[PDB]
């Protein structure tokens, strides 16, 4: 196999070389104001990981001398890594987490309020507004719900006065025949002088 | 179009009442807390193990404990990565068909909509229509108490007139008219007034044929006049 | 009648869940990893029985609180429910409905903190006009029975009394009579 | 075996290719301008490595002030510490230390998008709250609903009836009285004919 003893000092003076040579280009291709966010900035990240991988498979087919053969050399990267930047600014991050759950609360919030705020004004109406069975209910509630004699026997009187009538023409009409008899038979026994 | 996502995290967001972000977060925050806890609690309750016998092993633990932490730190945390990956594209995901056929609804919905112009402005008519139509149908059935009193007392008035009429001029009588049937025994009036009618007439003739108060009272004191016999046995 | 069963869904958030877990542990369950982060203390005989008693301990309590841990957390959210009704939710919505809307809306929001009150305003004023017209039909069947029963015994009215009117006329020469007792008249007397 | 400079610039310049490589196989995300200038940038670096940048391999730098528990020193005399070249005809201590150029890092970068991203998802949120809570208490519009015999009596009868026994009556006076002044008629006529004889014989 291949064999290639290092130390500490080498490895870390190669790494800070390679970052020398980097810096001198990137501050040709663009002027010193930093802080650009996904531009710029992600060039430098993109090249530190980018370094992180050269030399992590560098160490594979090459070992150190200072500790346990390759061991050690990713906390060295990670040691002048760390002698840069990342400092967690505490107060962003807490500014991130008071944002978060901020975020959290007002969205459970507006939740309850597109359900609970409209059904519950329509609840109020529906309530209310339905006293029409006051008046409806009244109703369909209500809908189920649960000398002369002298005059008659004078009319009668009359009645039986025509009856009355009746017997007496009926027992009148023989007479008045059997009289008129008599009197034409006169009254032709004037014209022969009614003698002897 | 938006984003169908940002549409499946807005009703869902909506639905549950809490991100989806916010559920596996719990779960991260919380298995990470069983490891700190775990860490640095099988570090404290193992630092009475440290000696074994004579020699000091105080001096190799605290690396186990910052590897095995670290190590488990970075496959815990990419391992429920790939979870929150699958619930919040199986478990959590909605098909864009459905968003896209707008036929996705929520229990809110028992709503229906449209041109709020057409449903409030029909809707407050009809329900008027409704409420004066009410009304006339209540005062209809007042008439119906009007022509219900009506009713009844037609029957008693038309009841009492007819078993009047019968319990009268029937002769079938409980105070007056009974007298005698003979009267009655001839139902027909008609033909009886006819017939009494017309002999009447007949006879009203007969005398008709005239000679009156003074043809036969001047006949007769003529006829005495010329005197006769007075007297004889 | 109720489609998918319901679960299918929150039964998968339970495996995805637990096989994560278990499926993260294998680093405990292997004591290499432990002769990789104990040379030393790990080869002597009580450390690595000390190590033994507490990587069993660590998979045990680990496990267990773990799981109480994350059903505590299913009724922290009653994702239950939320789950079961998602799949029946969208289920329900493959299958029912169709052509009543001519044209939708974007269901975030086009712009909808009134869209949606007025919308549950306007449907449930609908079911109300529905019960009052049924209420109503209900007075107009009842009422035209009323008129159906008093009109008939009306006309049961007027046909007794016309019919009985037209019995007693069944049953019940002025002039020349009235000449008759005139002439008869002109006599007078003393 | 050896520990040569030459192999260092084998090894370490065919980790560059292969970096280079992957990283171009990883750019199929053209479109991220940082893809094609990190490329490009990296591309004229092995470049300027290859065909040499300035001196490069072995030696140290100052260490400028230590840090290690392994800091411990003895000697003696035999040459002092003052060190430097001489000599040569024509052409210091030789103490060009370390240098940085510190960047920033990324969790910055996470933070102020978020924030931004926080506020203006929060910002957009209360305002709904904002519409919600006033177009509730205003406009709900309370709905609204607010409601606002025939030619027959007793006298009619009794009056047909009554009628038809007055007519009735009346005829039947009529008749009945007829045959009584009938009977009077009759009656005189006999009065006046039942004297002219008496009798007599």
């Amino acid at each position: 196999v291949d064999k290639l003893d290092i130390t500490q000092k080498q490895l870390r003076f190669l790494h800070k070389q390679f970052k020398e040579i980097i810096d001198e280009k990137v501050r040709t291709a663009l002027p010193e104001s930093s802080e650009d966010d996904q531009v710029s900035q992600e060039i430098q990240l993109q090249l530190d990981q980018f370094l992180m991988d050269v030399l992590e498979m560098a160490g594979e087919s090459m070992n150190v001398v200072d500790a346990g053969k390759g061991t050690t050399v990713k906390s060295v990267i990670q040691e002048v890594q760390k002698e840069y930047t990342e400092p967690f600014d505490v107060e962003l991050n807490e500014k991130v987490r008071k944002l978060y759950q901020e975020w959290e609360d007002e969205t459970v919030k507006v939740s309850k309020l597109r359900r609970e705020a409209p059904q519950v004004a329509v609840s109020e109406y529906t309530k209310q507004e339905n006293q029409l069975l006051e008046e409806i209910d009244s109703l369909i509630a209500k809908m189920d719900s649960s000398k002369t004699q002298e005059y008659w026997n004078q009319v009668a009187n009359q009645y039986g006065s025509i009856l009355t009538s009746l017997k007496e023409i009926n027992d009148k009409i023989p007479t008045h025949e059997s009289k008129q008899k008599r009197l034409r038979l006169l009254l032709d026994l004037i014209e022969k002088e009614v003698a002897t | 179009a938006t984003t169908p996502t940002m549409q499946s995290t807005s009703l869902l967001t909506e639905h549950l009442g809490y991100p989806p972000i916010s559920l596996v977060d719990d779960i991260i925050n919380a298995v990470n807390e069983i490891m700190y806890k775990c860490t640095n609690a099988m570090e404290k309750y193992l630092m009475q193990r440290n000696i074994i016998g004579k020699k000091d092993f105080s001096d190799e633990i605290k690396i186990g404990t910052a590897k095995l932490e670290s190590l488990l730190e970075n496959s815990v945390d990419k391992n429920f990565d790939k979870l929150e990956l699958y619930v919040l594209r199986n478990i959590l995901s909605i098909p864009s068909d459905l968003l896209e056929e707008n036929r996705f609804r929520l229990l809110h919905h028992e709503k229906l909509v449209l041109t709020d112009s057409a449903t409030r402005a029909h809707t407050d008519t009809s329900i008027e229509q409704k409420l004066q139509e009410i009304e006339r149908q209540y005062q209809l059935n007042v008439m119906l108490r009007d022509r219900i009193q009506n009713t009844k007392e037609l029957l008693t008035e038309v009841v009492q007139f007819k078993k009047k009429v019968i319990d009268l001029l029937r002769c079938d009588d409980n105070l007056t008219t009974a007298l005698h049937e003979l009267w009655d025994d001839l139902k027909p009036l008609d033909v009886a007034v006819k017939l009494i009618t017309t002999r009447l007439k007949q006879i009203y003739l007969e005398n008709e044929e005239f000679y009156s108060i003074d043809q036969v009272n001047r006949l007769v004191k003529r006829y005495n006049e010329l005197r006769n016999t007075s007297i004889v046995r | 009648g109720m489609e998918g069963t319901e679960h299918i869904r929150f039964q998968r958030l339970v495996q995805v869940c637990n096989k994560a877990l278990e499926e993260s542990i294998r680093k405990l369950q292997s004591w290499e990893k432990i002769h990789e982060c104990f040379p030393n203390y790990g080869q002597t005989r009580e450390g690595i029985e000390n190590l033994t008693v507490c990587q069993q301990q660590v998979i045990k309590l680990w496990s267990n609180l773990s799981r109480v841990e994350f059903d505590a957390i299913f009724h922290e959210r009653s994702i239950e429910e939320k789950l079961n009704q998602l799949d029946d939710l969208i289920n329900k919505a493959r299958s029912i409905d169709t052509s009543s809307s001519s044209k939708k809306l974007r269901k975030i929001d086009d712009l909808r903190p009134l869209e949606l009150i007025e919308g549950n305003l306007q449907g449930a004023k609908e079911s109300t006009l529905e019960r009052i017209n049924n209420k109503l039909q209900i007075i107009k069947e009842s009422n035209e029975a009323l008129e159906t029963n008093l009109k008939d015994l009306n006309d049961n009215i007027f046909q007794e009394l016309d019919q009985l009117q037209q019995v007693y006329d069944d049953m019940l020469p002025d002039e020349t009579i009235k000449q008759a007792v005139s002439d008869m008249i002109i006599e007078s007397r003393q | 075996s050896f520990a040569q400079d030459l192999k260092m610039k084998q090894l370490m310049n065919w980790c560059l290719i292969r970096a280079l490589r992957k990283l171009e196989i990883k750019n199929s995300q053209n479109k991220s301008e940082s893809r094609k200038i990190t490329l490009t940038i990296l591309k004229d670096f092995v470049r300027d490595i290859r065909k040499g940048s300035h001196d490069i391999d072995w030696x140290x730098x100052x260490x400028x002030x230590x840090x290690x528990x392994x800091x411990x020193x003895x000697x003696x005399x035999x040459x002092x510490x003052x060190x430097x070249x001489x000599x040569x005809x024509x052409x210091x201590x030789x103490x060009p230390p370390i240098k940085l150029a510190k960047i920033p890092n990324e969790k910055n970068i996470q933070n102020k998008e978020n924030a931004k991203i926080l506020e203006e998802k929060i910002k957009t949120i209360k305002n709904e709250i904002e519409q919600w809570s006033k177009d509730l208490s205003d406009v709900k519009i309370p709905s609204y609903e607010l409601p606002k015999l025939t030619a027959t009596t007793k006298e009619s009868i009794h009056s047909d009836f009554q009628k038809r026994v007055d007519g009735l009556q009346e005829t039947t006076r009529l008749l009945k009285s007829s045959s009584i002044l009938l009977n009077e008629t009759a009656g005189m006529k006999l009065q006046r004919l039942n004297g002219c004889i008496v009798k007599k014989r």
